[PDB]
């Protein structure tokens, strides 16, 4: 048949040619292969009638066409399909909305939508939409909702940017043109630049989000909650998602049942709540015992990660609302959670025990939760930001602290206890580690209490270990042309030189 | 060191495809 | 090129593939047709037999555009494209109806193709689509009807299925278009004795109908009910009906007419209807006569000067009485005046319309002093038998039995040879008649009681003596046998006695 | 004799033709 088709085609009469398109319609309609150049060719002989008849055909076959990946990239070739778009400016409606669909189907690929950047064919698309019918704006807001997947794709959106059409088109009440922006939106808010500009341009952007975080449309309510995140990844929307209460909607979308949604609104509470201003609101709001919950379930780590970090967000922002964040457990949950979880949770939890030992209020208490259980084992980790984190925060709850019985208990066990923490760092050749072990073995002396004191006084392999340090750091200061009286090595040396002053 | 695990903002993956009549 | 490209298209077995094709046909037929080829009308053809009806509907209205030219008549109808029409036409929808009605339309307007029309069965189907609600069908039916009453047998097999009822209501139609279509086909149908009967026995009111129409504001509708009436009173029932439908006032006011084909209508009506005696009572007190004789100067249409003159003669030839209004007319005077200079068709016209006239005693005289021998004397030397015959009879009874022969005696020698002149030259005939009526006249010149004529023949020798010829002649001839002969030779023999 | 001249009755020369759409 196709040479009947071709042959029908090329007449030059419009009625053969009315005849080829709808036959060509159908046949692309329902059955979508892999098909030659040859075919592709008649296609734009039909393209350019101003009967809109062959259009509405030839633009609508065309448009079925595009579902198989390879018609696609095919289109791009010619040199093309383009003609036809510029066309679709002309306003019979339908064919524009039939161009417009071809168009949306066309472009998935990323050569396709660089393609299309150029040549100033998209200064129609953002204008299409606005057009009464649904279909047309459909198309219209899927089109570039498709061509806001490349970084500089999106930066040619906001070149003749219909991102004024599309905030507006938020309030659509049909529910696809406003997934179309809402997901379009989203994805603009992924660079830095877009974000500064939708400040300041089209204001009161984000108040609709925050109202489309209540849509009956399960697929609206988590792309607006994850447009919302994506813009507080900047400060200025993390306090201004706050601004509009988007607070209880999230407060309560994370124990929905619906992973995804759950997923989204974590996201998005962690990263509003890494601005200070906020703790206070974020734990008000009922937030600590559903993150606290929340992170335990083994099969999805993200959620795990985004409510650890959002602890740690809260925890280290303030130390208001701290047996506030004592109450849930979530610490004694974080205790058991570190010891058996992926590397990731481990890093988070340990980043947060590093938080938690810094304030002096609670101290004692973490000590009493039997944290050093989980610390120490931790500070083996071959992760850096396991080891480390747990570390420091070990050292930092040997530091003046008005009770010393769990150090005195977590001495020897588990693991070696903290005096097989303290020989293992000397051991090392990690500056930082060495620093670490130095500095918690001075405070350990510097508390006068007197078991302490016994056992880093008594402890030879310990003793010995700073005694290396020290000749150690002495002759790399005394080869690069210093005697006492890297920079880490003077640090390191006078360290020792403290410690070793108990002795005598 | 402290980390940092899904920071980066999304990028969501759905892509629209059009209707005719 | 093209057309099997249209045709894969046809037999793809897939409907919208076969709608595109259709459509496309439709239209490609609709704006040129000319004679095409067997393998074109096939596809069409049997795609045509489908029943999704969009497809029928641009498939008819395809090969219905094709149906214009004569050839491709024939081939879609002798192949056997009739059929998958006759089969539409029966069926509910009413579109496909109108197209395939359509077809059959311009499909039969071919002479033997309307046999097989016939033959099909087609006309069941169209008489009962000529009843329809919507008027494209209507239309296409009662235009099918009229198309099938062309030939002699295609209207007795249009009547054979009953369309007539149809039609005869139908002349009251609103529609421009139907009424005409189907005055034209029951003017077509009354051309037939047989159907005329029928007609007779079967509508009772038609000639009604008709009559009403000649009142029409479409002059088409006019003109044609006009020359349906006539075609009716090609019969003698119609001749009286059509008065008693009072179509008198009607028609006199039609021959007035500036539209001489109403005029020519009406006066081949009135003309058909003057053919019987009884009418002219009635014919002559409408006051045709008049009219008629003005109608004797429509010297650009001599089938007008025929139909006119013959009416005059019916009228002059029914009834002695209401002559000397015929005379008041100027009718005589304008036959003498026009039979000298005119065709050879109105000269036979008045010359038998003057060879009535002499027959009845009354206005002989009236006539011989309205110098009708100045006409018809040189009508006898006409080629034409017809009129220098009727000339020779009529000249012949009007020196028959009058009691005033002085214009006959005036004519003796002018114009033109005069009546002696004719006589020689009629007796010096080789025609039998012509003989018979030179002697015969002679005879009854000499029979008149009057001293002069008597004279006039005796003393002219040659007169004399071509009837001693014509005896002699007609003695030698005849006694050879031991009757035309006889009677010439009685006659002869009656002469010489004087 | 008498002349017989456009006597007989007449069949109309008009056929009619379809109209579609």
């Amino acid at each position: 048949p196709l040479k009947a088709l071709t042959t029908l085609v090329y007449s030059d009469n419009l009625n053969l040619q009315r005849s080829a398109a709808l036959a060509f319609a159908e046949i692309t309609e329902k059955y979508v292969r892999q098909v030659s150049r040859e075919v592709l060719e008649p296609i734009l002989i039909l393209l350019q009638s101003q009967d809109p008849q062959i259009q509405v055909a030839a633009c609508a076959a065309l448009g079925n066409l595009a579902v198989n990946n390879e018609n696609k990239l095919l289109i791009v070739e010619m040199g093309g399909l383009e003609p036809l778009i510029n066309q679709m400016m002309g306003d019979n409606v339908e064919v524009q909305c039939n161009a417009v669909g071809c168009i949306t189907n066309l472009a998935t690929r990323d050569d396709n939508k660089h393609k299309i950047a150029t040549s100033g064919a998209l200064i129609p698309l953002t204008k299409l939409a606005k057009s009464k019918h649904i279909r047309v704006q459909r198309n219209a807001t899927g089109a570039l909702l498709n061509m806001t997947h490349s970084e500089e794709n999106r930066k040619e959106l906001v070149n003749a940017g219909a991102v004024p059409v599309l905030v507006s088109l938020l309030s659509s009440t049909d529910p696809d043109v406003q997934y179309y922006c809402t997901t379009a939106l989203s994805n603009i808010a992924v660079d830095e630049a877009n974000r500064k500009k939708l400040a300041q341009t089209e204001p009161r952007l984000v108040s609709k989000l925050v109202s489309l975080m209540d849509s009956p449309s399960s697929r609206v309510k988590c792309q607006a909650t994850l447009a919302l995140r994506n813009l507080a990844s900047d400060t200025s929307y993390q306090l201004e998602i706050v601004r509009a209460g988007g607070l209880p909607h999230l407060v309560k979308l994370i124990q929905s049942d619906s992973i995804p949604l759950v997923l989204a609104s974590v996201a998005c509470i962690r990263n509003i709540s890494i601005h200070p201003l906020n703790e206070g609101l974020i734990v008000d709001a009922g937030f600590l015992k559903p993150l606290v919950r929340l992170l335990d379930y083994k099969d999805s780590e993200e959620i795990q990660c985004h409510a650890v970090s959002t602890l740690r967000n809260l925890a280290a922002s303030s130390e208001k609302n701290r047996k506030e964040f004592f109450e849930s457990g979530a610490v004694e949950k974080c205790k058991e959670l570190a010891l058996d979880s992926p590397v990731s949770v481990q890093s988070e939890i340990s980043a947060c025990f590093a938080i938690l030992a810094l304030a002096d209020v609670s101290k004692l208490d973490l000590l009493e939760a039997n944290i050093l259980d989980a610390l120490i084992p931790m500070t083996f980790s071959q992760n850096q930001e396991v080891s480390g984190n747990a570390a420091a925060a070990l050292a930092n709850l040997c530091s003046r602290v008005n009770n010393y019985t769990k150090i005195i208990e977590a001495w020897d066990r588990p693991n070696e206890g903290i005096r097989g923490f303290l020989i293992r760092f000397l051991k090392s050749d990690y500056a930082t580690f060495e620093h670490i072990a130095l500095w918690t073995i001075l405070q350990l002396l510097e508390s006068h209490n007197d078991k302490v004191e016994d056992l880093v006084k008594n402890d030879d392999d310990i003793i010995n270990g700073v005694r290396k340090m020290a000749d150690v750091t002495f002759e790399r200061l005394q080869r690069s042309g210093i005697d006492v009286k890297e920079d880490a090595s003077l640090e390191l040396y006078n360290i020792t030189q403290q410690i070793l002053q108990f002795l005598h | 060191r402290q980390p940092y695990h899904y920071s980066q903002p999304t990028t969501a993956p759905f892509q629209a495809q059009a209707k005719f009549h």
